[PDB]
């Protein structure tokens, strides 16, 4: 009856504690005031506690601790639909009722609380030892700190520490700027002479022994370099593997003008210096070029060249060993194709 | 012909820096140096 | 009448410069390398006694250090300045801590 | 003195013993595999820079665990010109990786082995290494 | 305000959970090893002591790899007084080992374990580890 | 006729090298040393051969070069009994001659040999390319180091540096001289009471809240520890695992005099100092003991035994967890008895 | 005093290198005037010292061989 | 090939003994004299070599520097055959025999080239 349900918002704001954020509703039914109007309201019909929905939804929905010991709760069908109108409640007591089955615990287990009391339900004898009740419980929330008025031991958490972080990947490497100027200058007359069609002129930057070969991946668009791919874990011939190389500086440039013409993106190249000795210097050059001849002379290539230059007076360097290995332009490479 | 010359002298010659030899034949090495000279 | 400490073999060998350093101290191009640390250094060394032609140092494995050469670009060599810039590269080598032995041909002329 | 063709050979015949060792022992044995570099040997890893074997055995302490799978491997034997008196060889990979919780990536990666002699027993060790990822400015 | 037999529960049922972390962790990940010893650890192995992260790491690179199969485990809740507020936990392995190319052994092992806190997560680390082989003196 | 060799020995001193420890038999029927004598010497028949080895086992055994090359070498059956009469012999030449087959390689594998010639022989046509032949030549003799006046490269060697030393086992670790007295002293007293009879005493060593518990390994002699062995692999029971652990001072001194009346050899104490805090102190003693009661008083046992002791005013430590593992005792711990 | 007994000894084994030049008939103008020369005046320093030449002409070749050795 | 140390005219000089000592120190008869104090004594000898060590021996003599013989070795016609570490015996001999009687001794070049 509303004459009667009028009085209950003066009996909770009479339980209610501004100090601790806290409602007390320790055996409400024998509380006088129940008495008085001849007014009983039982906590496990749903008119009661919609009406208390509605108050606390229009008061004070950021409430943090709130006392239910002792109120014959038998069950939790009806009270699932706190969730959204208090998310803030971190402290709740659900001591002494008829809570049937721990199960009744799912109907509200998406809060996020700190403390809960759930003894005197008679639920606790359906467990061989505490774990056991402790582990169904945490099955239903985590999230808690202290049961019982007792703090719970953290859990078992073993972090091994397995780094997953990747360093970051920085561009073009040379130490010295002078190896830069050094490197550079020599990329830049190479790949000059590389791009004009007649390669000849790349005789007096090789060594009379210096040894040159190719590479690509497995699977065409390629095709016109796939003759000469030389790839050791898939070619088992020795002999074919010998013939396969490239050795002396005429027959290396002479293969080098076999190569479809080119134009290099000097400006975007990027160079890893590996080694340098007072008798070498090893280096990676990545970039990309793109052919002007022949069916595919709109298709793009990257590639990776690797140099070993032994010193050349007047500051040059000569190559004795070249690695060639070339392959189509990614995606975004073919996007950022000059600048 | 010139050559047994050329041979003989320098034998001669690092038997002497060993300090090795009579004065005499000291002697006669400079005559052969002044001989092959011309 | 000459000399000759480096074989011509080992004496036309180029070298790479880890650290460079080039000085003009008259009619010279000095040209140091700082990076060799706590690593043996050899002075061997041709020349005639008036001009000059060319200054090496060597390691134990056989890698070249420091040099000092003259330029055409430049006024005639005297020896004064290069005598004081022999000097400056044992300096600049014993600042590297390099243990430097110093063959014997060399102070006979500078 | 000494024939050509036995370099190249060689060269092929080590390759591959140098890499089913080098990979499946950072994949396998992460620990151990700082010792394949010799003391003055360095390293250019996406563009950073390792110099010495403590400094190698630490960065790959902190590399993520890896499984690699090669693609296709070449190798040059070095003329007797860059080291003097020392057996040398360039080896270049093409392959992939995944890393521990990273999306696997395909990489190009060199290597140059000089084989330097004790009277105990010859052994290889590297003398540079660059890698770099096919997409590692992305 | 705390119960006793929870927390002999608990040290029974976190103690299995270090043995199948540390024992395979040893097997598989040796470079990982060191970083579950927390900075003020200390170790007794067959008489020679090791105290200190960094040191840890190094003498767990100096070990040799292994195969582990344990024989039996036992677990006690360490009383409060030992180490105040600190939920502590000894367990006590007798097993076997075989190293690499080293004669198998037995052995005894104790550790001891503490949580250490933090506002984001707890977490567990050794404190104390003894480990002696039963054949150790010969 | 033995003649014959006297002669031999001239030409063979004629072609002696002394800086180089050298024999040189190229091609003995051209250049007429042989010509100017009408004497031919095959060095296929195994008398000549026999007699031209007993020269040298005479005159020069520690010779460094043999040169047999282009004499008519079929095969060498007799000549395998070569390595040990001239076994410092380093260099070997058999070129130009008949060597057919690799099975009379296996024959001389004894030899320390450095350099080697085998080209012109015909055998060397047998392998398809020139690894398969190294290789096999690998397989009788690695020691070499230039083949055909052609340098070898040192072969292919990877050392992992796997380390498999297992470090120096030392004993007993204290740390402080004060600690070693200590700990001593404590176990001392400790072992003293235990074996004493009524073990009783041990009240006061103990904390009113230290725990205990036993622990027996898997396969019997160790039969009455069964009872209280607790091992957590073998056991899930949580219950059972609370009741198999003792609890209070009362309870483990009661349960500390269920075991059979012992005597140990502390002498021969073995002691572990785990950690020493400010509040704590854990310590392994491992030992030997003799029981003295029941049916196993001819039977002897070994124990691994953990001590945690938080320090007690006065100077005295006191007990807070005890875990006892205890196995019989292997054969030497039985032999090295008391000390 | 052992100075003369060494150089009289070297000069009589450069002339039986002359004498073997003679025995490969190579009748070398100058050097077979040194030859008779050398004759004519050994002979005679032979016989005033009292060792003869078949003595130097065998010892010299030692003597000249202590100083390549030491190179 | 053969050495020629003495002249065939000083090789058949026979000579007398002062201190007579003769010993048989191998396949060889070593003849030397005590009397001779403090005087220089060359060692000059004739034999035929095989790889640079002696194969046979002619004869072995000691001269002072005016020309006195004081020493000798010869080969047994009992006992033919000598290896040259008996040689290198009866050489270790006569360096003693020598130096006992503080006698400077000289040595011709030809000899250590072999012990």
């Amino acid at each position: 009856k509303p004459e009667q349900v009028e009085q209950l918002k003066l009996i909770m704001s009479k339980r209610y504690d501004g100090s601790q954020q806290a409602l007390d509703l320790k055996g409400l039914r024998s509380d006088p005031d129940l008495v008085a109007q001849n007014i009983d309201v039982v906590l496990n019909r749903r008119s009661c506690m919609a009406a208390t929905l509605r108050i606390i939804e229009e008061n004070i929905p950021e409430l943090l601790s709130l006392n239910l010991s002792n109120n014959r709760l038998y069950r939790l069908d009806d009270m699932s639909s706190i969730v959204q109108k208090a998310p803030n409640l971190k402290i709740l007591n659900l001591s002494g009722n008829e809570l049937k089955s721990e199960r009744e615990l799912d109907k509200i287990k998406g809060l996020k609380l700190e403390e809960l009391w759930l003894d005197g339900n008679s639920l606790c004898d359906t467990f061989r030892d505490q774990s056991t009740y402790i582990s169904a419980i945490r099955e239903r929330f985590p999230k808690l700190l202290r049961l019982d008025g007792h703090e719970l031991p953290p859990p078992i958490a073993f972090d091994v520490e397995a780094p997953t972080t990747l360093p970051p990947c920085k561009g073009s490497y040379f130490g010295t700027e002078n190896l830069k100027s050094l490197v550079l200058h020599f990329l830049q007359q190479y790949y000059a002479i590389y791009d004009s069609g007649d390669r000849q002129g790349l005789l007096d930057a090789y060594h009379d022994g210096a040894c040159c070969s190719l590479s690509i991946p497995f699977i065409s668009s390629l095709a016109e370099y796939f003759k000469d791919s030389r790839n050791v874990k898939k070619l088992k011939d020795p002999t074919l593997r010998f013939r396969l190389l490239k050795h002396t500086r005429l027959n290396v440039v002479a293969f080098l003008n076999e190569l479809p013409k080119t134009q290099h993106d000097v400006n975007s190249f990027v160079v890893d210096i590996s080694a340098q000795t007072s008798t070498l210097l090893c280096f990676s050059v990545n970039g990309v070029f793109k052919e002007v001849d022949g069916k595919s002379r709109d298709s793009l290539r990257a590639f990776t060249r690797t140099f070993i230059a032994v010193p050349a007076s007047n500051s040059g360097l000569c190559i004795v060993n070249d690695e060639l290995f070339v392959r189509n332009a990614s995606s975004e490479e073919i996007q950022r194709a000059f600048a | 012909s010139f050559q047994v010359d050329c041979f003989l002298w320098h034998v001669r010659k690092q038997v002497a820096d060993q300090e090795l030899g009579d004065a005499p034949f000291l002697d006669r090495l400079r005559a052969d140096q002044a001989s092959l000279k011309g | 009448r000459y000399l000759t400490d480096m074989t011509i073999e080992e004496m036309s060998r180029d070298w790479f410069m880890l650290m460079p350093k080039q000085k003009v101290a008259g009619p010279l191009c000095v040209r140091m390398d700082q990076a060799i640390m706590d690593k043996n250094i050899i002075l061997k060394a041709n020349f005639s006694v008036e001009t000059l032609t060319l200054l090496r140092a060597f390691t134990e494995e056989g890698a070249i250090v420091g040099e000092i050469s003259p330029l055409p670009s430049l006024p005639g060599h005297t020896n004064e300045d290069v005598k004081n810039a022999i000097g400056v590269l044992i300096g600049g080598l014993e600042w590297n801590d390099n243990t430097v032995r110093v063959s014997e041909t060399l102070q006979r002329f500078a | 003195s000494v024939d050509f063709k036995t370099y190249v050979d060689q060269a092929c015949r080590a390759a591959e013993e140098f890499v089913n060792v080098y990979y499946t022992t950072m994949d396998k044995r992460r620990r151990l595999l700082s010792r394949l570099y010799m003391g003055t040997a360095t390293l250019v890893w996406n563009g950073n820079a390792v110099s010495g074997q403590e400094s190698l055995s630490e960065f790959f302490e902190m590399l993520p665990s890896s499984e690699f799978q090669i693609s296709v491997v070449d190798c040059q034997p070095v003329h007797d010109e860059a080291t003097p008196s020392q057996t040398t060889v360039l080896v270049v990979i093409c392959g992939s990786v995944k890393f521990e919780g990273n999306k696997q990536r395909d990489f190009n990666q060199n290597f140059i082995l000089t084989a330097q002699a004790s009277p105990s027993n010859t052994v290889w060790k590297i003398a540079s290494d660059c890698f770099r990822f096919q997409d590692w400015a992305s």
